[PDB]
């Protein structure tokens, strides 16, 4: 027996040509300080954990935080002068 | 022919000198051209008790440069009344690369302002400070992908020609 | 002919300067033109107590750029009455990739205003603030797809020619 | 209620219309020239006028790349048309 | 105040409107297309 | 946090200034027959017994 | 038996042409000194450890610290003069 076979194909082709922008934000590092108070007349006392958690989330969303870029965020609570 | 160009250049030099004089903290002006690579030289005597900033010298520099055909800002030189070569465009080294700092500062200032404007209503007007460090990609970057859909499967192939010879002898 | 051209150019400069003089907060102007690399420079002395914005300088640079043939607005410079280069494109390192920042500012501002306008009727006029951060794709991007419908199936294929030889010896 | 901020100055005016009226095209120029002049050094292009429900009466423009922001104006027009249609079909 | 650029041609007009009026967006196009079609090319 | 004049910081910026080009040219592997893209194929299978 | 097989392929391709920037930050070294005080009227007694840790974090974030580049940071506390 014999079996010869010649086949010519047409193939799907995609040519995506990108020229990247000059000046993109590669990585962001944001440090935020929040002042003490928590009282109208008494001694200043650290803001509660849930509140600091929500300021952390709000500043995370306002930054444009993205784990892909390796952004870093650090918010601390300490009295001012 | 020659004296015509001479008169024209000598008159326009005085013209631009007169215009430069009417620039506030400047007392006198003197513009000179080099016309056959073009170049220009301006000797500005500022008014006693003032000094233009670095982004202020570029004003007069590109004023006299674009008043002249074929003259880039870089060939324009300016000298104060006591030394002070305020135009470092002869090097032209970091002029493009010192605007990157300005752009990065603008970006981080915008992000910082957004953080303060979103966080002040909760914690107070002055009970928050933020500092933003923005690393930026200034590298020119091209890319040309070219992807082909695989056609190994016989149910998704697309044929143009096919010569299938089958022989069998028993 | 060279005198003809110089006096015509000087008359054009004076005429254009007079026209941009009647521009409200503009006390005196001075057009300088260069057609050999077309170029133009303006020295505006604004009326005291005013300052024209960047889009307000776009008006005048388009006005004096289009008044002479072949001159792009990018070769037209303006200088204020105290330095203050009003056109960004002078030291053209990039000077336009900073327009992406203010375009993003416009986009974020519109989205913020939309959220504020929809949420104000429910919770109150000033009981809500929204801050929007927009990542924008400013990269040029082309694509050329090319899809081929498979014709492996015999009942769906399209034939232009077909040479079928069948032999059988017994 | 006009608010100013002078540290590049800017201004934000939020006009409160009388019930059942809206400013014409020539009326916003009056207020922009009024707010621009009454303060030294503030150009008329820095003050943004906003109605009682969106509708930024004083628009912003671009100098360098003025093509991509015209897309913004077109999007604003389309959104305004659809919003007006929803309001005019739901008001009765 | 009309100005021409005749050697791609172009035109620059400095119109000073009367106090208390402002042409609409489709009204500036009037003078624009007048000065544009008053010149060849 | 610590006061107006209670902190001093000094920074050294090691910067690179070398003009630096690069031209990558990547190709996907087509060793597996189920992901290869064929333009032509000539397959002869002869067999005598 | 015999088996001939001539196969012509179309291959995916990616071409990135980068022109790196002139003036990028290869490495950063930062030294920070903070002051003693810590009391209303008493003698200075070194800022507490968690406070030092958070100052180090804040200056690390304000630096743009990235251990990939080999950045180095050192913060110490000592009385001024």
């Amino acid at each position: 027996t014999q079996r010869n076979e010649t086949s010519n194909y047409e193939v799907d082709r995609t040519i995506r040509h990108t020229k990247m922008n000059v000046g993109d934000i590669e990585r962001l590092s944001v440090a935020v300080v929040v002042n003490y108070k928590t009282l109208a007349d008494g001694k200043p006392l650290p803001l509660t954990a849930d509140q600091m958690k929500q300021i952390e989330d709000l500043t995370r969303e306002a930054m444009g935080f993205s784990d892909k870029r390796g952004d870093t965020l650090n918010v601390v609570n300490s009295p001012f002068s | 022919q020659f004296s015509e160009q001479v008169n024209y250049q000598r008159a326009l030099e005085g013209e631009l000198a007169r215009t430069i004089e009417t620039l506030g903290p400047v007392k006198s002006a003197r513009v000179h051209l080099a016309m056959p690579s073009p170049s220009a030289s301006v000797t500005v005597t500022l008014e006693p008790g003032r000094a233009l900033d670095e982004g202020q010298i570029s004003a007069v520099v590109h004023l006299v440069s674009s008043a002249v055909a074929g003259l880039p800002p870089g060939n324009v030189t300016l000298v104060d009344q006591s030394g002070h070569l305020l135009t470092q465009s002869n090097t032209s080294g970091r002029d493009l690369n010192d605007a990157q700092l300005k752009f990065a500062n603008d970006v981080e200032s915008r992000i910082q302002r957004r953080i303060e404007a979103i966080l002040s209503p909760i914690v107070g007007n002055g009970n928050v400070h933020a500092q933003v460090t923005a690393q930026l990609d200034f590298a020119n970057k091209e890319q040309t992908e070219e992807h082909y859909s695989p056609n190994g499967d016989a149910s998704k192939a697309t044929l143009r020609s096919r010569q299938l010879n089958i022989s069998e002898q028993v």
